[PDB]
């Protein structure tokens, strides 16, 4: 039942401190660490199995592994409001980063902390008698994020081989530009995500930055609504391990059930009810309209909208008061509308998952008090017009062949620069070689 | 006298059988305790048929447990008799299914049915002379089709000659879950009818039809359609526990309904099922009880039977009722419809009775059915398959167990050959 | 009526009621004084019950008692016929249904409450005479 | 075991039928829940004319409850006697009917006439030996014209030679509602001049002068007027129900008066209506009550009866009464009146005798008569439809489910067929 989760760069450690706010409050567990003695939260027998392991004094501890090699994140959560919490040998530092490069985060430095790293799995590993997967939380534009990301999940898979992996990674939007070597830094690790990964749930971020723009009364957002956002989503994900419900599918079940080949595992997730305490009660949130405005190209979190491309496999992870028959007339209005076209290759096209536990939202936040939840994972074929703007991305800036100066420094040459970009060229063809009906 | 093993498997199977035994317990008056607070003293006589004696009383069932992952058993015994179960009778792996027809029935298999065997034909000692078996599974999954369908073909070559009920709850037209369906069934539609000889089939979509409009419920959920197909599944097994008047057991009833040897595939019902408010509205006689039998909307069926023919059908009566009022009723019934029954056969129409109506009511009946129109629910799968066969879906998963497209196609094969033997009687 | 499920929920979202509890059965052949915790979900008044088990005692590390269920009062109450357990009665289907004015076939099914729930009084678990000792 | 199922259609057809069944319920001693709790045990003896057994001595009636709007069958559970009928019967549409004859017959009702029926045809084989249905409607609006109308081409292409029975109201000249009446009555009455068996014609003009005069309430709601109509069309059921000394059945009657094919529109009556004031001043036997059988301000027709000729006349009479006293005031009150009675029908009376009074009235009688009068009735009708149909006035919704020019036209030569019948036997 257990799962590991893994950390890396700036970006998946600040989401994975929203993970951990939201499972912690999620169950009955302070930032003390302890279950309380008071407030009895009516939990389960031992059911925080997932994410939590039980010290017989009674302090629970987490699993994840959070590392970077720029230190200060970590040495910011080790001052923090969770100096409690973690394992303090959990936590790996270092003491200079990628400053965006592949080469220099995945082979100047990388040989020094994939001991450290493997060996800190192995030790969460040998506690835990059941095992699931892998929940590993990056983003692509940073070297410290693509690299290290890359050399971790090579070196783990080789290690243990059969168990799915599934990445919980950031991905670029148009017309903003944090770092200036997004593309170099992002294709050359597409290789082996290609190569070894089995769910790789693409999130953007000027999409939940107009999400949250619109649905909820937000003007000039941050990033910890993001954050807090997409804990939301990975929580309803990974519910169906911890609680129990009518209709509940485990992570080999949807791994089995939504990747018709084994290169086409791209998939993608949008979580309905998302609306503001204002406009919440003056609208009904019916289960029939909540899984209706699941489907908008608005409501989605990356921005390539699904009208283009034709769907492939969907599945409905449900939370709270449902019964069947309404998600089952859900089905039928939705096989009955006419601008969602599947493929035909699947006449059945979804799945649907029942549990009986609601959302809960920390104090403090930006959500609702809704009653029932949803949240979709679907896998479309836009997904490729979304990657067609990071190869005329890279073709135009490495038309002068701009900035490779930095590359050649470093262990990597210029020969696996079109290994990459041919990579990505038979991906978009085998996209196009699916999604055409026959 | 005669003693039954009832089997279950599966996620729906294993909470259909929940309720299976609720309506069972109660009816021969057993509380949640395992102790006797029945009322009558028929109930007594023939308790051992399902249940079995335990020092101080407590009636233990006999039933054996069976799912990979442990998630389902944590909950069967967290329900109101679900403390009755024997704890030498959950057997379980820790892994799920995976919805797959790979990981059940070959590789993962053969590490349980070395012990999911060795507690059944304890049950078989333990029995005092046996009739026949009972598995409660579903077609479209990986723990059903997985561990039953292995099961059923090996204790049949233990067990060479006795009667096999099997309750499958067939995969719905078009309101269903899982993408991997066709898998699953054409599949396991291989072993069945090479084996199981009766197989009480019909979906979740009709079920929802019977809770819509004859019940005229707002909200069913899934324990509802339990208490639907609990019912006629302890109908049919009531001549070998009640005394009666024309009495019929289970080998009974397969003599009158296999003409041909690969033509077992039935189709339930439960007769005296009213709305909410009218039952003061509603008068109770077999004139009536026979009329929300032969009907094809407010009877279990995912398909029409006006689109064929019926082969041979039984219904088995329960209460205090009259001999000619029901052997009339049944001549009744063929002679107004005899377009749908098949000629080239006389009677058509086995008929028993008994003298224990249910709880709650004056009588009942269950109305089971074998007909030459269910190839349409054998059709619709086949047709399911072919659409996303031979662009090879998810043709490595099974690859990744080792089962080859040889035998994929080869099981297309014997769909089509079983949907031609009903259509051979046009 | 109300049939509304929302103030309630709105109100009492995260607050359970907790009691250990005992049954002693050592009548019975080979029998235990067994001890429970009992929960009690104020959200929607349903109560789930637990296991709390000994050192080293025989018993299988099965994860509850029973579910989380609204609890009916005496004994248990007889398995009644399908479709007489709706919420709300229904005149005629015109699917769509037109609801009726007079309830017909509602039944009288007493249910547990927090205020049938106290410290130091003995109830009724289907059939099973506890003695609820303890709070929180 | 000679059964009648009642069938009662539209919004003016359910709040009259809704008062038949708390008149009859009453008769027979049921309770508002069908318990019965009568104190004769001859109100059983025939009970199974209009009722139907249910689990535990409880009896349901058999009606079938039409509309097109789904408000109304609400206002009848709601009513004092609702809650008795059989809720698998009441079978309703979603939206409106628009008043108009062209949406119960064409769209609105005619999704409907495969459920209706089901309903109906479950309802004639739970009985022994059939003998009729009763349709319960008016002739001015959209449901209870138009869907009563087809229903009885529904009925009639299935059960040809079981007799059929019809109450309706035929809309006022000067009491109007709508201003599309004509229309709607004259396209309506092409099918009660074919398939019917038995038709009666009530104006609410007429009802209104009863209640004036006779009654002399000061105002009359439709509660007393709905009464009104009761007590009549339990008058031709009344020899199925309880013995008589010279009972004739709901098929005796038909043969009898109507003497060519189409001539079968009857005029209500019933004789001891009278004030409150003066029940302490009145004689009652049977001469007087003929007085006031006859009497041309106690009839049910807005048609002079002294501006025609009779035809025959049928009177059901109700209590312990002589039977010459009733063969010789049938004689008295055509002597003393010859020429309003024809020529070639010598005797030019029916009569019938029954047993068992209504509730609390020691005697009682009720009048069908056939006059020639009911031409007034059939030609402010037609004058009325050409009015409006020279110029085309309401026309383009009934054309908006696509009738043409002709078939308002065709249906008008079968509404003055009926000024030529009459006239034809009058001279
Ligand atoms: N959720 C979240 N994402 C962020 C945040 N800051 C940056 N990102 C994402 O990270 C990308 C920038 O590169 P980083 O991931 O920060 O770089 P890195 O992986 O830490 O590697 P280094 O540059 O060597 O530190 C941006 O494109 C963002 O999408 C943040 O504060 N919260
Ligand atoms: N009646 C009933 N049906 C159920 C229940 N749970 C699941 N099902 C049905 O079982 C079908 C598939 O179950 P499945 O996943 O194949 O179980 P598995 O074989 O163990 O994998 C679904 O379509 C559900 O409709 C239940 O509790 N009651
Ligand atoms: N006697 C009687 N007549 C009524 C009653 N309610 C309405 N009416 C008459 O019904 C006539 C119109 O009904 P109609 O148009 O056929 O109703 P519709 O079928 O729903 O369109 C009016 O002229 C009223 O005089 C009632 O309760 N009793
Ligand atoms: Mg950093």
């Amino acid at each position: 039942r257990e799962c590991i989760s893994v950390h890396v760069g700036q970006a998946g450690v600040q989401i994975g401190n929203a993970c951990w706010e939201l499972y912690c409050l999620e169950h009955g567990i302070q930032p003390d660490g302890q279950m309380p003695s008071d407030k009895t939260i009516g939990g389960g027998d031992d059911s925080f199995n997932t994410f939590f392991s039980e010290t017989g004094a009674g302090k629970h501890v987490p699993r994840a592994v959070f590392v970077d090699l720029e230190p200060t994140v970590i040495d910011e959560v080790r001052t923090g409001t969770y100096r409690q919490l973690f394992h303090p040998e959990q936590l790996i530092t270092g003491k200079e980063d990628a400053a965006n490069n592949y080469a220099r985060g995945h082979y100047t430095i990388g040989k020094e902390l994939i001991d450290l790293v493997l060996d800190r799995i192995r030790k969460l590993a040998d506690q835990c008698t059941g095992l699931q997967g892998f929940l590993i939380f990056h983003s692509f534009g940073g070297g410290t994020g693509s690299g290290f990301t890359s050399l971790l999940m090579e070196r783990l898979s080789v290690d243990y081989g059969k168990k799915s992996k599934l990445e919980f990674s950031i991905y670029p939007a148009p017309q903003v530009s944090t770092a200036v070597v997004e593309p170099y830094n992002s294709i050359l690790t597409t290789h082996t995500t290609l190569e070894h990964s089995d769910c790789a749930f693409m999130v953007d971020n000027e999409a939940i930055y107009d999400i949250c723009r619109r649905n909820l009364d937000i003007e000039r957002p941050t990033y910890t609504n993001l954050n807090r956002l997409i804990g939301q989503i990975v929580s309803s994900i990974t519910a169906s391990l911890r609680f129990d419900g009518a209709l509940n599918v485990d992570l080999t079940e949807f791994q089995t059930n939504l990747v018709p080949y084994p290169r086409i595992h791209f998939p993608l997730a949008t979580y309905a009810p998302v609306i503001s305490a204002e406009k919440a009660y003056h609208e009904q949130l019916s289960v029939a309209e909540i899984t209706n405005a699941c489907f908008e190209p608005a409501n989605q979190m990356v921005k390539c909208d699904p009208r283009h491309g034709k769907y492939m496999a969907c599945c409905l992870l449900y939370r709270g008061d449902v019964v069947p028959k309404d998600v089952n007339a859900a089905i039928a209005t939705i096989k009955t509308k006419r601008t969602i076209q599947f493929v035909d290759w699947c006449p059945t096209g979804f799945k649907v998952g029942i549990n009986y536990q609601p959302p809960t939202v920390v104090p403090g936040g930006d959500l609702a008090k809704v009653q029932r939840a949803v949240c979709m994972l679907s896998n479309t074929t836009a997904i490729a017009e979304a990657w067609a703007r990071l190869d005329h991305k890279f073709d135009l800036m490495y038309a002068k062949r701009a900035f490779v100066h930095w590359y050649v420094g470093e262990g990597m040459e210029e020969g696996e620069f079109s290994e990459a970009r041919e990579d990505m060229a038979a991906l978009e063809k085998d996209y196009e070689e699916v999604g055409m009906d026959s | 006298m005669r003693e039954i093993v009832h089997l279950q498997a599966g996620q729906c199977g294993n909470q259909i059988g929940a309720k299976f035994w609720e309506v069972i317990s109660d009816e021969h008056g057993i509380d949640p305790t395992g102790t006797y607070h029945g009322d009558s003293d028929l109930q007594l006589e023939r308790i051992n048929v399902y249940y079995n004696e335990a020092t101080g009383g407590k009636y233990v069932p006999r039933a054996v447990l069976v799912d990979l992952e442990p998630g389902t058993m944590d909950s069967v015994r967290s329900g109101p008799f679900g403390q009755i179960f024997r704890p030498d009778n959950f057997v379980f792996g820790q892994s799920g299914a995976g919805n797959n027809w790979a990981k059940g029935h070959y590789t993962e298999g053969a590490e349980l049915v070395d012990s999911v065997l060795d507690v059944v034909r304890k049950e078989a000692e333990s029995c005092d002379c046996l009739q026949g078996f009972q598995l409660t599974h579903s077609l479209g999954g990986g723990t059903g089709s997985g561990m039953g369908t292995l099961l059923i073909s090996k204790i049949r070559e233990e067990y060479p000659d006795r009667i096999m009920n099997t309750f499958s709850v067939v995969p719905s037209p078009k309101v269903s879950d899982t993408v991997v369906e066709p898998y699953n069934a054409t599949l396991s539609v291989h072993q069945l009818v090479e084996n199981t000889d009766e197989t009480y089939c019909i979906d979740n979509e009709a079920l929802y039809d019977i809770c819509f409009r004859t019940l005229k419920l707002t909200t069913p959920t899934y324990g509802d359609l339990n208490h639907l197909v609990s019912a006629t599944m302890s109908g049919v097994t009531t001549c070998l526990r009640f005394p009666g008047q024309l009495n019929a057991d289970l080998r009974k009833l397969a003599v009158n309904m296999v003409p041909f040897p690969r033509l077992h595939f039935f189709m339930p019902g439960f007769a005296p099922l009213t709305s909410r408010g009218s039952q003061q509205y509603r008068a109770l006689t077999v004139p009536e009880l026979t009329q929300q039998m032969f009907d094809a909307k407010n009877m279990m069926a995912a398909c029409d039977p006006r689109h064929g023919r019926y082969l041979t059908v039984a219904a088995v009566f329960r209460g205090r009722m009259s001999m000619k009022e029901v052997d009339e009723q049944m001549l009744n019934v063929q002679n107004k419809n005899s377009s749908y029954f098949v000629e080239w056969i006389p009677n058509n129409v086995k008929t028993a009775v008994c003298d224990i109506p249910p709880r709650g009511l004056k009588m009942s009946a269950t109305f089971i059915g074998n007909s030459t129109a269910i190839q349409e629910l054998f059709k619709r799968i086949s047709e399911q398959f072919t659409a996303m066969f031979r662009r090879k879906a998810f043709l490595h998963w099974y690859t990744g167990e080792g089962m080859d497209e040889m035998e994929f196609t080869e099981a297309e094969s014997n769909m089509n050959d079983l949907v031609s033997e009903y259509q051979q009687y046009q | 009526e109300s049939f509304d499920t929302l103030k309630q929920f709105l109100e009492y979202d995260r607050k359970v009621l907790r009691f250990f509890c005992v049954w002693d059965d050592s009548g019975s052949v080979f029998g235990d004084r067994r001890e429970l915790i009992l929960h009690y979900f104020l959200s929607d008044d349903t109560i789930e019950i637990k296991e709390v088990l000994p050192h080293n005692s025989g018993r299988d590390a099965m994860s509850l008692f029973l579910q989380r269920r609204k609890l009916p009062k005496y004994g248990p109450p007889g398995v009644y016929q399908p479709g007489q357990l709706t919420d709300q009665t229904v005149l005629n289907v015109y699917y769509g249904f037109l609801l009726d004015k007079y309830q017909l076939g509602k039944l009288d099914q007493e249910f547990y409450k927090d205020t049938d729930l106290s410290i130091g009084t003995t109830i009724n678990v289907w059939g099973r005479k506890v003695l609820l000792c303890d709070c929180d």
